[PDB]
């Protein structure tokens, strides 16, 4: 994923260099984060940027001749804020006050029109700034469309779907086209169809009398793209993450790897402790930080004492690492305290028992007493709401006689703002009710693929190994360990596409399913051998290949990949990907690492507390 | 907040007004009363009404709250879920003699012996353990 | 500055009249105090302890030192502390002083007696004056004036422990850096106390002093300085972009000042020693 950092920097810094003299830079707060990922303020100051302003708080000044704006053009908010600052700057400025505006990869006519209507933008220098798929992590590419999840499913707003297919085109057009496109879900299909049409646009530009025709050859380095919609798995997002990174996100929240507590230290995979602890189970990490403290203290507080240069130099060259580890260790110890206060208080373990018991198919009413205690203890809003939703999603619809008991805890837990919470849950389809006309679990060949159908967990729990009691928290052999045995469907639906061996072992579930093992093991390509399961999930199925004479040549080269020539695989989550899913994808990516490089691609990274607080953040 | 501030009559109105489950109301009152360290009101829920709650999450609001003397009145009542917990929790509270008393009530001679081992060579505690031992392993 | 040296002690006070004034500088010696000839008598007998009639008559003085002889006893006081540094009897027991004086062009004291005249001469006027303060109060200056490395470290510790106890960790970093105290010992203190600024500073101070032959030390420790250096800046730079809420919280102008000051110190140094790094 880090290879795109140069591209993102290239375009951002190029446009800034085009501005002569000293300039003030105005950055959208909701874009500044993603920008901070690729460049530092010092990177921008090296290009002549002096002051740093924001649009939302109307922060302006007249200190520089050139004023430069960076913002998303998918909303009028920025066009208005920019025009507002321009009008104020021109009124107070005693200089030429040249203005420059940098927009999304394709600046919109709407944005430009709104700017022009201001009457003060007539001399403005407006240009495209094609930043997409920000390098949030070495294995993760994110468009950072943080509001994508909410808008994409509350209003069915396709904006992130359109941006994603374009952003994906923005990669494959340079690294070669995906020889195969597959995916599951309504929005997943849209992305797959958009990618096919965008390829036609690249040839059509010549026929349109515009840009030169692209060769559009298939990639020799990229094997495939897998696109999965958020609507496909509405159960996984409702479980609390048990990993260390999950502890941080579940209690505090991770954005831009920055996060609240000090903004002096960034926590990411480059950290020597985080790369080892981030995927650790909460029951284990409490012992890993002590393991780190013992090994760190031995080299940091001892061994080097009284040593002469000949031996001391071994610790001197490493000391900077020991100091960083000690600083990160204290931070990690503070996170450990946060979990300890929930495990010694029967809060974290209590919600886990509910998640494990529901996953196994236990009657959800039996877990109600455990949920009531969590509400009574004033645990965080998203931690109670997840349990007050998951129970219905697992069952596939429950009678109102029982739903009301859980619903009472939703209104009691959220207060008068619960009205927005319930409306968002229904619109986001994260709450099921038997009384609904949409309360229909997909049946075998039951004309599946409609927007009014839901994934049949109660069937797929037998078709796939979604229930795992074999998880090893310290040394796991399955993704299920992230949830201590949940074996999340959103990942199984990807694993069964990524490798035929995964398909063979994943579908080896109940005694009426394992008979298909020999068929599942033949799924060398596409969805073959997985049709029984694909047909029982929500939304349509997409499977198409790249056209052209050399398509077979590239396909053979890509299926001939080896450890000395690893091939890249794109896994795409539409509507945003949760941290539990990212950790699960890293686990499988490591197992397949010997042959292929699997990269996680998303419209956004969903915080565990972002989905259940939609009624809180939009209520502020 | 209503319980913590002593507005119990108002908390009851809220419980009935919004259909709050008894289990929820009990855990809320217990946590708020612990914050105020009101020993008598806590007993009204778990000792006098025998609320059907786990003792593990209960004592985490009492013993970890710095009130081992308050736990002492709920420990012997743990026989409703697990009689072995009437000894273990007394030991955790430092109540070695009371743990021996429970060993007597349940006729657990192994639990009694563990309390004697804890007393070690200190007769200041050993005398009480032996006094209670006379009623655990004698008949 | 003036001083009055008399029988039964000496008088000292403030003479900050500066320059111009109205009428008379009546504030001069306004707070002057008397030091009542402590340990001035020569205890060879009751008559020498009584010191009737005859004392000093005149007392020789040079900057920061008082030299007098009474009843055969010679005592020299350091005016910086008020203490007695020299305490010896007269070379000729049958003689007594008729007064003492100083040649200010020779900074030397003369002692007159009925039969003999004696000279009192410092072995190092500047160092003998400095030492009484360097090992007592002026612990930082001592790191430059001291001829002995052992003294330098002793004073840096006394200063450092005081400064970190009060909370001046930054100043402690400077005094430690100038001293020869081992690198890791101070780094550990500043880290546990969570003082990133003191942590970075003590090496930079050392590096200004270490010159060129010591540059190999800068190469081996180079990873450290650049990592600490970058860490501070990463914070200051990230703070600027993160978002409007953080920018309003943390004064953006103060951030800029820190960014330029820190970058400049590092970048200038690595350029000057670029051939060694």
């Amino acid at each position: 994923a880090e290879q795109v950092r140069d591209k993102a920097r290239k375009d951002l810094l190029h446009l800034l260099e085009g501005v002569r003299g000293k300039k003030n830079l105005v950055i959208e707060k909701d874009l500044a984060g993603p920008l901070g990922v690729i460049v530092k303020a010092s990177t921008l100051r090296d290009y002549g940027v002096d002051n740093f302003f924001f649009l939302e708080n109307k922060n302006t000044g007249t200190s520089q001749r050139n004023i430069v704006f960076i913002a998303r053009g998918e909303s009028v908010r920025n066009a208005h804020a920019i025009a507002a600052q321009i009008k104020r700057i021109q009124r107070e400025s005693q200089t030429s006050h040249d203005f420059h505006i940098f927009w999304v990869p394709r600046r919109t006519l709407f944005s430009d029109k709104v700017l022009e209507e201001a009457g003060v933008l007539g001399d403005a220098n407006i240009s495209e700034l094609p930043l997409y798929f920000f390098p949030l992590e070495r294995d993760v590419l994110s468009l950072e469309l943080n509001d994508s999840f909410r808008d994409l499913y509350l209003a069915k707003d396709p904006t992130p779907v359109f941006l994603l297919s374009r952003a994906l085109m923005g990669i494959q057009k340079k690294h070669g086209l995906f020889p195969r496109i597959i995916g599951k879900g309504e929005n997943a299909k849209r992305v797959a169809d958009l990618l096919s049409r965008m390829r036609q646009e690249l040839l059509a530009g010549e026929e349109a009398g515009e840009s030169d025709r692209a060769g559009l050859s298939p990639s020799t380095t990229i094997e495939s793209v897998i696109i999965i919609d958020r609507e496909v798995d509405f159960v996984t997002p409702l479980l609390t993450q048990l990993t260390y990174e999950g502890l941080i996100d579940e209690y505090f929240g991770i954005q831009n790897n920055q996060t609240d507590v000090k903004r002096k230290i960034q926590l990411d995979g480059s950290d020597s402790l985080y790369s080892q602890l981030r995927d650790a189970n909460f029951a284990i990490v409490g012992s890993l930080l002590n393991t780190v403290a013992r090994r760190l203290k031995s080299d940091y507080e001892s061994r080097h004492n009284t040593k002469t240069t000949a031996e001391l130099k071994e610790f001197v060259k490493k000391l900077p690492g020991y100091q960083a580890e000690q600083q990160s260790l204290k931070i990690h110890s503070n996170i450990a305290e946060e979990i300890i206060n929930y495990t010694r208080t029967e809060i974290f373990n209590k919600l886990l028992e509910v998640q494990q018991n529901l996953a196994a198919g236990a009657d959800p009413s039996s877990q109600f007493d455990s949920i009531e205690e969590l509400v009574a203890r004033d645990t965080p809003l998203p931690q109670v709401l997840r349990l007050l939703c998951l129970y219905s999603c697992i069952s596939g619809g429950i009678k109102t006689k029982e739903l009301d008991h859980f619903r009472r805890l939703v209104l009691q837990g959220y207060g008068h703002q619960h009205l927005l919470t319930l409306h968002n849950l229904e619109r986001l389809q994260m709450f099921l009710s038997k009384s609904s006309p949409l309360a229909s679990m997909i049946t075998m060949s039951g004309s599946s693929g409609g927007p009014d159908q839901k994934t049949n967990y109660t069937y797929l729990r037998k078709q796939l190994r979604l229930i795992v009691d074999e998880v090893n928290e310290q040394d796991p052999n399955d993704i299920a360990y992230v949830y201590s045995g949940y074996a999340p469907l959103s990942i199984r639906l990807v694993q069964c596409v990524l490798q035929k061996q995964y398909l063979l072992s994943i579908t080896k579930g109940s005694g009426t399913v394992i008979a298909a093992g020999p068929v599942a093991g033949g799924g060398a390509q596409g969805w073959k051998g997985f049709e029984e399961i694909v047909k029982h999930a929500r939304g349509p199925t997409f499977d198409e290949i790249q056209k052209g004479e050399d398509k077979a040549v590239k396909a053979r080269a890509l299926l001939s990949g080896s450890s000395g020539d690893k091939k890249t695989v794109f896994v795409v989550f539409v509507g945003g990907i949760t941290f539990t899913e990212i950790a699960a994808l890293r686990f499988i990516a490591k197992q397949e690492e010997a042959r292929r490089n699997i990269v996680i691609c998303t419209t956004s990274i969903i915080n565990g507390n972002r989905m259940m607080n939609a009624a809180i953040e939009t209520a502020t | 907040k209503l319980i913590k501030l002593g507005y119990h009559g108002r908390a009851k109105k809220i419980q009935s007004e919004f259909k709050v489950p008894e289990r929820v109301a009990w855990w809320i009152r217990l946590q708020a009363l612990v914050a105020k360290r009101d020993w008598n009101e806590i007993e009204e829920i778990s000792r006098q009404r025998k609320s059907p709650i786990g003792w593990e999450p209960f004592f985490n609001q009492v013993l970890q709250a710095g009130n081992p003397r308050l736990a002492a009145t709920f420990i012997p009542k743990c026989t409703n879920l697990e009689p072995g917990q009437t000894i273990t929790m007394y030991e955790k509270c430092g109540m070695r003699v009371k743990a021996a008393e429970e060993a007597v009530r349940l006729k657990d001679t192994e639990a009694w012996n563990r309390l004697l081992e804890a007393a070690g060579r200190n007769t200041a505690e050993g005398r009480e353990i032996e006094r209670l031992g006379a009623t655990v392993f004698k008949k | 500055a003036f001083a009055w040296l008399s029988s039964h002690g000496v008088y000292h006070g403030k003479l900050l009249l500066k320059g111009p004034l109205s009428e008379l500088g009546a504030k001069v010696f306004a707070e002057a105090k008397l030091l009542p000839r402590a340990q001035l008598a020569n205890p060879e007998g009751a008559s020498r302890r009584q010191l009737s009639t005859e004392y000093v008559d005149a007392v020789a003085l040079t900057q920061w030192h008082i030299v007098s002889l009474v009843a055969g006893r010679v005592v020299i006081a350091n005016r910086l502390t008020g203490s007695i540094i020299y305490d010896q009897t007269i070379l000729n027991p049958g003689q007594k002083a008729v007064g003492l004086c100083v040649d200010q062009q020779k900074s030397t004291f003369w002692l007159f007696t009925p039969q003999e005249i004696f000279e009192i001469v410092p072995r190092d006027e500047d160092r003998d004056i400095w030492k009484i303060m360097l090992q007592l109060q002026q612990f930082d200056a001592a790191l430059q004036y001291a001829h002995t490395p052992a003294e330098k470290d002793a004073v840096a510790i006394a200063s450092g422990d005081h400064l970190v106890s009060k909370g001046q960790f930054l100043e402690a970093a400077a005094v430690y850096g100038k001293s020869s105290k081992p690198f890791e010992e101070v780094a550990l203190t500043f880290i546990d106390n969570e003082q990133p600024d003191a942590l970075r500073k003590y090496l930079l101070t050392k590096l200004g002093t270490y010159k060129k032959s010591a540059v190999m030390q800068r190469v081996m420790i180079a990873t450290w300085l650049i990592e600490v250096f970058m860490a501070k800046l990463n914070s200051l730079d990230d703070t600027i972009i993160t978002g409007a809420e953080l920018s309003e919280t943390l004064n953006p102008n103060q951030t800029k000042e820190q960014l330029e000051a820190v970058r400049a110190e590092f970048q200038d140094f690595i350029n000057k020693h670029k051939g060694d790094l």
